[PDB]
């Protein structure tokens, strides 16, 4: 898997 | 001095129930529009975004936003010690060392008060936009928790397939076949396939209490995001990337 | 080729409930007459045998004779995904290595799919001759399931006796001992009357199979095994086996 | 030759309950009056001590007086194989190396017959003078056991404050602190008191919670806690408590 | 090895004798 | 923290 944060902005 | 009566302790407790087994630590921000929490698992594969409108609760008052490092797990505890018919009231003071929980008996009869050490805590935070899903399923939560603890049995991934579960794994293969209306709607403008972590699926689902719905939203190439409504007063979003 | 209905899939679901914390594989045979099977336990010291009549299937249909090789731990798994009122039908290619399940339910919305894989299974199949044994005892497959959990926490072991009017059981360990004797209501029927010892352990994995009937008879003869059965209403029966002890 | 028999047996089966846990050893003294047990546990922080009246049973029978040697643990497993609805009759003889205990179906179909293989000991018995308590509360059992459940989540032993008007248990610890406040609750309180106790026994004691529906506690400054449940018209179990001191 | 067998039965196979 | 019963009772 991906984590999350590999498709959301900070 | 934030303070938030709740006449519906149970609501709570629900809460607490569906975070404390994804989660262990957070961040609980106060403002005058209500409360809010955002949190990763420590896998940082999924996360729950938290939503509880200032009008949800029956007395609302904050005149300092406020960030509270809880300890989920202690707040569960605690929140454990709460009647079902119980209400609730949070407090917290302008400056944070501690959040206090007081549960009042229905009838005058019993109070008890609860003060919770919070922790300093830097919990990352993200940033999630307001998008069109190609799919959103709804259907009654019970049914999609069997689905996932059966298919769990069967494979530890599930490929969602507008609607269709299925898995696989040394023994065989299984799938479920919903559609049309035990209510379960569909919104559709693009066949989507993912394929998600039923190990994931099964925390989210702790979240079945508060809500005789829930929603999957999908995309292809992006998160999922499960959905139950606290009623009349807000959610419990999940969401989960693909593998 | 294989097909099978069930309207009270509530049923398999249990049958397998019985079937598997005591034998892991198995041996479907499958016929026009109906699905049978005979199984030892690993120790070949118990045996089951489940019987599912083809006229109970609200639709049945075996083309050529069949012998489905099962990891009953698998299927276990599988039939545990059936919803109590579900309607479940099997399937079978009439060879291939594989078995396949389906579970209908009420208003026809949810579909579940599920194919086992299946095995070269070459196992051992026993005949056990017609008989009538000397005592034949019925009672509340209930009462005897918490016979079997009580005295297995004294012994472990059971001496189980019979005679006209009533039966008795017996165990006794380096607690103490203890009996429970019941009598004429629970029913007998007796030629001579018997005395055995069982091992509880193999017992209290037969009454695994208690939901599937309200009732339970036991039967007896001198030194042979004791056979342990359940009425599958409208279709069939699961019967176990056990060798006494000693 | 002993012989006590108790129509109504789901009383002896929720005793065994109520003991098993605390101490698996005790010494069954019989008597024209009744039975009588008295052990401390292991620690010797805390004692329980059951009345069972004669007239309790539905029928009684005592030839010489008896101290049996019982393994609690075994009594409760045999116990623990009694329909909630059955008659239960205790029965042995002098010689002594053995306690029966028979379940009768009430319909006298069923019937079971176990026999206790004895037991021998030396135990310490304690002098236990009438006393009046400077407080005394009485609350619904339920209640008791799950303040004490609670708070043992949050801490290891609880503040019992006592006032004319509410009483107040209270518990601190790693995760912070809490307590609860309480005004059938009834406080006769010849002056307050506010002692300090270890959860652990007291949730040990509240076992004895499907005994009764009330629960009483009896306290003064340095003397054990008393817990008291009492079994209708019948007797009772009490458990007692030594005070948290300064370490 | 002695393969394990709880203590004190027989096999069924000295009662009901193996298909063949 | 606590203290044995003999203390309070005697034997």
């Amino acid at each position: 898997m991906q984590t999350l944060e590999s498709f959301f902005k900070p | 001095m934030f303070e938030a009566r709740l006449v519906q302790g149970s609501i709570l407790k629900k809460v607490l129930e569906a975070l404390k087994d994804l989660i262990n630590e957070a961040c609980w921000d106060i403002s005058s529009s209500g409360v809010n929490l955002q949190s990763m698992d420590s896998s940082h594969v999924s996360l729950v975004q938290l939503t509880l409108r200032s009008e949800g609760f029956d007395t609302y008052r904050c005149d300092r936003n406020l960030a509270m490092g809880v300890n989920l797990t202690s707040m569960s505890k605690i929140l454990k010690c709460a009647g079902n018919e119980d209400i609730i009231t949070l407090r917290a003071e302008d400056n944070a060392d501690t959040l206090a929980l007081v549960f009042e008996a229905p009838n005058q009869e019993k109070v008890s008060d609860y003060e919770m050490k919070l922790m300093d805590l830097d919990v990352e935070q993200l940033g999630i936009p307001e998008q069109e899903y190609s799919c959103v399923v709804k259907m009654p939560s019970g049914e999609f928790a069997r689905i996932c603890r059966d298919l769990s049995h069967i494979g530890d991934a599930v490929v969602i397939s507008c609607v269709k579960f299925s898995a696989s794994g040394e023994l065989g293969n299984g799938n479920i076949k919903l559609s049309q209306t035990e209510a379960v709607t569909i919104e559709m403008n693009e066949p989507v396939q993912l394929t998600f972590a039923l190990r994931y699926l099964n925390f989210f689902t702790k979240a079945t209490p508060l809500s005789s719905t829930v929603t999957l939203s999908m995309s292809a190439d992006v998160p999922l995001v499960v959905e139950y409504k606290i009623a009349d007063m807000g959610h419990l979003k999940y969401y989960l990337a693909p593998k």
